RNA sequence: AUUAAACCUUGUACCUUUUGCAUAAUGAACUAACUAGAAAACUUCUAACUAAAAGAAUUACAGCUAGAAACCCCGAAACCAAAC
């Protein structure tokens, strides 16, 4: 039982890269994702 | 009736005394009522910021013990009989079972005793770091003058209040001339805050006004600050502890 | 590393040059917060150089969220899907303007 | 029942006619009729400097800020600090409303 | 190596209680306070280094001189062995002479 | 490197150690944890005040005060005291 926070936090990550890679989740539409307003992305893709 | 106040002692002529706007705590919108001339060598000496961390540094270092400890190799219990012979059982020599190769052992480089960073930095120099202190809430508007202490209320919801209308800062110090005398109607709302410190005026640090946002100055304390470190230049060197009778000095 | 490591032959996305030449960094998502020395170079980036990055590239749709965090994160998406995230903390705003040209190249 | 005014704004920006006012401030002050030079008048008296200043903080609604109290050492200086504009949009602000181009999307989380 | 499996709880600090507010108080004490006290006066600790510091061969000799008569056999005893190993380390070995 | 895991080409384990060479000679089956440079006389660097510096005793023909900056680990055959 060593002293720290980060030294958890670090590896907590490379858990979430274990489960996520080992069993991928179904794919999901970009616009469910963050970062998405559709007039904007729609300009763009004219441009 | 403007309250001024003017500086007891003598400014030099070529430097021009700086000015502070008198406040009261009394009323909520009695933001100004007096002005006030701070001695230029207290409240616009150079700014320097290595004193203030050359003062801030050592607010924290002399008073510093540590009682970290580890037994050495010799005050592990144990360990006085040679395990085994040198030669014969194909094994390394060793001379005691309690060693810094041996669980259970005795650290090798570790802390011992209660350890003392005490450290005194020169009677000028850290007066030198409350005067740049001073001048630096002065400069960036974190230092409001005020006559008395007086408030209308000992509520301590009102101390808060005021401080958001007035824009000071979320910590606020307090500082007036004598323990003694200070209202008593200040003394239970600052109690009951966390954030609003309230100290007299011989107990003024520089890691206290760097810990809090904005410094509240009693008139009277700033001329009895402004005599103290005034004092520290154009004395003698003290041929003996200043306590002991001296001719002119309190 | 050679052995060690995957790999491929010269390529394009869709014959990038036979036709119109389209840019193929898609977007860029920048997070920064208000009140951290970390982002200090970040914030600046914002005031002057993202505006004239947006103009210049005009398709590369452009997101800043600024929020309470730790690191600032810019996340590049590419025309065939691949995503590029790397970290910015306490870069300077030179940093990160070189950065992001090599993002969009 | 001591209830806390609303709070201030902290932005500033100079009235047209901020030259009436001063003229129309100094002469109620000393009652010289504004005097030929007046912005050369020193601010040198205590009580004439908290007068002036204090009079047009009521009414500018703008106060000279302590660290900027020395250097106010005659009229002009006062009429300088008062001229220059003070704002309290922050530097987002700016951006949020410089109508950057579409393709350049900010939210704001705090 | 090995690591934990699960995030250890928050540490939560509150930097406005009494002790870390008031923190540095009375620091001036004597050039503000006309030099009755010398702020070493304040500090809080072992006897025999309140206001001072020294190596540990010093440290260990001025523990000895202040409490020697009040200790305990045991930790007397070590302390004797303690400053005897010291000594020799001390004025004997090193890498300058 | 390659279309291709192997074939084809290139290549005399590591550390310590010997002369600045090993095909030597020491040490290691592997994993986890533990396991060895420490002090301020002189010097350099940084500041405060300055024929003076230092919060009593100290030093001074520009000094004086404060800060930072340094010197390991394991292992005998033995020797003495007192019990058993
Ligand atoms: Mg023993
Ligand atoms: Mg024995
Ligand atoms: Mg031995
Ligand atoms: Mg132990
Ligand atoms: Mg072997
Ligand atoms: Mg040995």
């Amino acid at each position: 039982v060593k002293k720290g926070f980060r030294a958890a936090f670090r590896f907590q990550k490379e858990l979430e890269r274990w489960r996520l890679l080992r069993c991928p989740p179904p794919p999901v539409r970009r616009s469910e994702k963050p970062n998405w307003d559709y007039h904007a992305e729609v300009q763009a893709f004219g441009s | 009736d403007p309250v001024l106040r003017k500086c007891e002692l003598r400014i030099p002529v070529h430097r021009r005394p700086v000015q502070a706007w008198v406040e009261s705590l009394r009323g909520f919108e009695q933001e100004r009522i007096g002005l006030a001339e701070l001695h230029p060598d207290v409240f616009a000496t150079a700014p320097r910021l290595d004193i203030v961390h050359q003062v801030a540094i050592w607010q924290r270092n002399f008073r510093r013990i540590s009682y970290a400890n580890t037994k050495t190799r010799a005050e592990v219990s144990g360990g006085g009989r040679k395990p085994w012979q040198q030669k014969g059982s194909g094994r390394a020599r060793h001379g005691s079972i309690r060693s810094p190769l041996w669980r259970g052992g005795g650290v090798a480089h570790g802390p011992r005793g209660p350890t003392s960073y005490y450290y005194m930095l020169p009677m000028k120099v850290r007066a030198l770091g409350l005067k740049v202190a001073l001048t630096v809430k002065l400069m960036q508007d974190d230092l409001h003058i005020v006559d008395s202490l007086e408030l209308p209320t000992a509520d301590p919801q009102y101390l808060t209040e005021l401080a958001q209308y007035r824009h000071w800062g979320s910590s606020v110090l307090l500082v007036d001339l004598t323990h003694e005398e200070m209202p008593k109607n200040v003394v239970a709302a600052t109690s009951g805050l966390n954030s609003f410190n309230l100290i007299p005026a011989v107990g003024l640090n520089v890691y206290s006004m760097l810990k809090h946002q904005t410094l509240v100055l009693t008139l009277p304390s700033v001329a009895f600050l402004e005599d103290k470190l005034l004092w520290q230049d154009s004395r003698y060197t003290p041929l003996y502890p200043f306590r002991l009778p001296y001719s002119d000095f309190p | 590393t050679g052995r060690g490591t995957s790999s491929r032959f010269l390529t394009s996305v869709l014959h990038n040059g036979l036709g119109r030449y389209v840019q193929q960094l898609q977007r860029l998502s920048l997070s920064l917060s208000r009140d951290a020395p970390s982002s200090r170079g970040a914030r600046e980036f914002v005031e002057r150089e993202v505006t004239d990055f947006a103009r210049r590239n005009p398709g590369v749709v452009v997101y800043v969220n600024p929020r309470p965090c730790a690191m600032p994160r810019i996340v590049a998406e590419y025309l065939n899907g691949a995503v590029r995230e790397e970290n910015v903390n306490s870069k300077s705003v030179e940093e990160i303007k070189s950065l992001v040209q090599k993002l969009a190249d | 029942v001591l209830v806390c005014p609303p709070l201030r704004s902290r932005a500033y920006t100079p009235p047209s006619d901020l030259q009436s006012r001063l003229e129309s401030h100094i002469k109620e002050v000393l009652g010289s009729s504004l005097p030929n030079n007046w912005q050369d008048i020193s601010l040198d008296d205590g009580h004439m400097k908290f007068r002036l200043l204090a009079g047009l903080a009521d009414g500018l609604g703008h106060a000279v800020p302590n660290s900027r109290l020395h250097q106010m050492c005659r009229v002009r200086d006062v009429l300088d600090f008062y001229n220059v504009p003070v704002q309290d949009k922050s530097k987002f602000d700016e951006l949020v409303a410089s109508n950057l181009p579409p393709n350049l999307k900010i939210s704001w989380s705090y | 190596a090995f690591v934990r499996l699960t995030l250890p709880p928050p540490k939560v600090v509150d930097r406005w209680n009494e002790k870390r507010a008031l923190f540095g108080v009375y620091d001036n004490i004597g050039i503000l306070g006309n030099f009755e006290k010398h702020p070493k006066e304040l500090i809080k600790g072992p006897v025999w280094l309140r206001g001072w510091r020294g190596n540990e061969l010093q440290r260990c000799v001025r523990k000895k001189k202040f409490v020697g008569n009040r200790m305990f056999i045991e930790d007397l005893h070590n302390l004797n062995k303690r400053i005897s190993y010291l000594y020799k380390h001390f004025n004997r070995h090193g890498k300058y002479r």
